[PDB]
């Protein structure tokens, strides 16, 4: 929260604090390298897409299936 | 021999110990811009850092 310094009263609410090194983890218009920088080893790619990307987007099917999310 | 030992300490004590401080001969006037930095608030700043 905000608190008025002069006389301590909640002024407002504010979003939660984060430490400075954690605020730069974010994207800032990160460049892509897409699959055009990768030739050979397609199998690896396929496993990655199934594990991470599709349980995000296809997160309803996952509940249908009756299983719990992957943590990584 | 012992009179020598006694007089070295005496010369040292009377000369005194002092702390060297830097100077500048091309500054014979420094309170043409020293006075502006002095005595009001224009301000020396409590340094902070953005966290969000």
């Amino acid at each position: 929260v905000g608190v008025n310094k002069d006389s301590y009263l909640i002024l407002d609410t504010l979003p939660s604090e984060f430490d400075s090194r954690v605020k730069a983890m974010e994207v800032d218009e990160k460049p892509t390298e897409t699959y055009s920088d990768v030739g050979g080893l397609d199998k690896q790619i396929e496993e990655l897409v199934e594990a991470i990307v599709l349980p995000m987007k296809r997160a309803d099917k996952f509940k249908d299936m009756g299983i719990r999310a992957p943590k990584g | 021999e012992n009179d020598l030992k006694d007089i070295e300490a005496r010369i040292k004590e009377k000369a005194g110990v002092k702390e060297s401080d830097t100077g500048l001969a091309p500054s014979h006037l420094w309170d043409i811009m020293g006075d502006r930095q002095r005595l009001g608030e224009e301000h020396p700043l409590q340094v902070a850092r953005c966290t969000k």
